[PDB]
C-alpha cells in the first residue's frame, strides 16, 4: 500500500497473508474454510497465515493453515486479467474470533464514489520497493466506469473496476494483489493490476467481485 | 529497450507485467 497507514493490528479480521516461505499475495476470508484471492496469485504450496499485523513476527493470535486446493476461475486470462479471481479451500478450518472473522459477499455492485478499505504488506512505495511488516490501510473510491476505461483504454472488462486517486500518491502495489477492497462491510473488490502503483492517472485496477456472487456460491458448494 | 509503453503488471511478488502495448 502507497500512501495508506498502519491499519492498526488486527483490525482487519478477515486479511489472509498468502505465504510460500514469504508474502507473496493477499486474500481475504469469507468463511471458516475458505478465502478469495487473485487467480495471478496461484501457485503451489500456499500456506495461508490468518491473524497476522507483523508478518515477519509471531506475535499471538496467527492460524497457519495450508491451502487444500486452488480453485482458480476456469476463464481467467493471464494476458488481459479478465476473471482474475481464486478460491483457496483450506486444509482445516480457521478459529473464528474477533481477531479472525470472514467478511461478507456483497448483495450488488458498489457505486462510483463509494469509499472503500483496501489493505496489505505489498510495497509501501511506488518508485522502489519497501515492504512493511505491518499491515497497512487505504480508504479509497470507486471510480466512475468512464474515468476507469479512459485510463485504461481496451483494457479494462466488465469485470474489473477502477478505485483510488487519479492524482497518485496513494493505491495498492506488489504483494497487494488478491488482497480485499471492502465497501460498507462486503467485500466489493480483489487487489489485481494497474500500471505502476500511485500514478496519476493510473488508478489501480480491481476484480468486481458482485459479478462473481454466483460463481463463488456454487463452486464452494459443490466442494 | 524497456517494457513497452505502460507496462499493465500484476501486482503480485513477483509482478508480471503483460505489458499494455497493444
Ligand atoms: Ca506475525
Amino acid at each position: 500500500i502507497v500512501g495508506g497507514y498502519t491499519c492498526g493490528a488486527n483490525t482487519v479480521p478477515y486479511q489472509v497473508s498468502l505465504n510460500s516461505g514469504y508474502h507473496f499475495c493477499g486474500g481475504s476470508l469469507i468463511n471458516s474454510q475458505w478465502v478469495v484471492s487473485a487467480a495471478h496469485c496461484y501457485k503451489s504450496g500456499i500456506q495461508v497465515r490468518l491473524g497476522e499485523d507483523n508478518i515477519n513476527v509471531v506475535e499471538g493470535n496467527e492460524q497457519f493453515i495450508s491451502a487444500s486446493k486452488s480453485i482458480v476461475h476456469p476463464s481467467y486470462n493471464s494476458n488481459t486479467l479478465n476473471n482474475d479471481i481464486m478460491l483457496i479451500k483450506l486444509k482445516s478450518a480457521a478459529s473464528l474470533n474477533s481477531r479472525v472473522a470472514s467478511i461478507s459477499l456483497p448483495t450488488s455492485c458498489a457505486s462510483a464514489g463509494t469509499q472503500c478499505l483496501i489493505s496489505g504488506w505489498g510495497n509501501t512505495k511506488s518508485s522502489g520497493t519497501s515492504y512493511p511488516d505491518v499491515l497497512k490501510c487505504l480508504k479509497a473510491p470507486i471510480l466512475s466506469d468512464s474515468s476507469c476505461k479512459s485510463a485504461y483504454p481496451g483494457q479494462i472488462t466488465s469485470n474489473m473496476f477502477c478505485a483510488g486517486y487519479l492524482e497518485g500518491g496513494k493505491d495498492s502495489c506488489q504483494g497487494d494483489s488478491g488482497g480485499p477492497v471492502v465497501c460498507s462491510g462486503k467485500l466489493q473488490g480483489i487487489v489485481s493490476w494497474g500500471s505502476g502503483c500511485a500514478q496519476k492517472n493510473k488508478p489501480g485496477v480491481y476484480t468486481k467481485v458482485c459479478n462473481y456472487v454466483s460463481w463463488i456460491k456454487q463452486t464452494i458448494a459443490s466442494n | 529497450e524497456p517494457c513497452c509503453d505502460s507496462c499493465r503488471c500484476t501486482k503480485s511478488i513477483p509482478p508480471q507485467c503483460h505489458c499494455a502495448n497493444i
